[PDB]
């Protein structure tokens, strides 16, 4: 293939478009939400607090406190793998974190 | 040890 060394799949990329139009269904101000639109969302997930919080702290890997559409579908990923019975990691492994905060120099 | 939280989830 291309590379064969570096063949990586971010999971979410697979399931995006579902968690990009809850995305959209917040109304994304200049293409994020704000803490508002995503406390709304995690407070009808039924979710616990901490894990919230947790998953905010996990989402945002762009620090910039609010979420673009890469970093809702990361959150929206950890709250359905929540639904579907499963725990989160709580830690941000090169294929839950989104290539687009990878900076190097 | 406090920490500028930026969760809205917990505020603090």
């Amino acid at each position: 293939g291309p590379l064969g060394s570096d063949d990586v799949e971010w999971v979410v990329g697979k399931d995006k478009p579902t968690y990009d139009e809850i995305f959209y269904t917040l109304s994304p101000v200049n293409g994020k939400i704000t803490g508002a639109n995503a406390k709304k969302e995690m407070v009808k997930s039924k979710l616990p607090n901490t894990v919230l919080g947790k998953i905010w702290k996990l989402a945002d890997v762009d620090k910039d406190g609010l979420l673009d559409d890469e970093e809702f579908a990361l959150a929206n990923h950890l709250i359905k793998v929540k639904l579907e019975g499963h725990e989160l990691p709580a830690d941000l492994p090169p294929h839950l974190v989104p290539p687009s905060k990878r900076r190097h120099e | 040890f406090n920490y500028e939280s930026t969760n809205p989830f917990t505020a603090k």
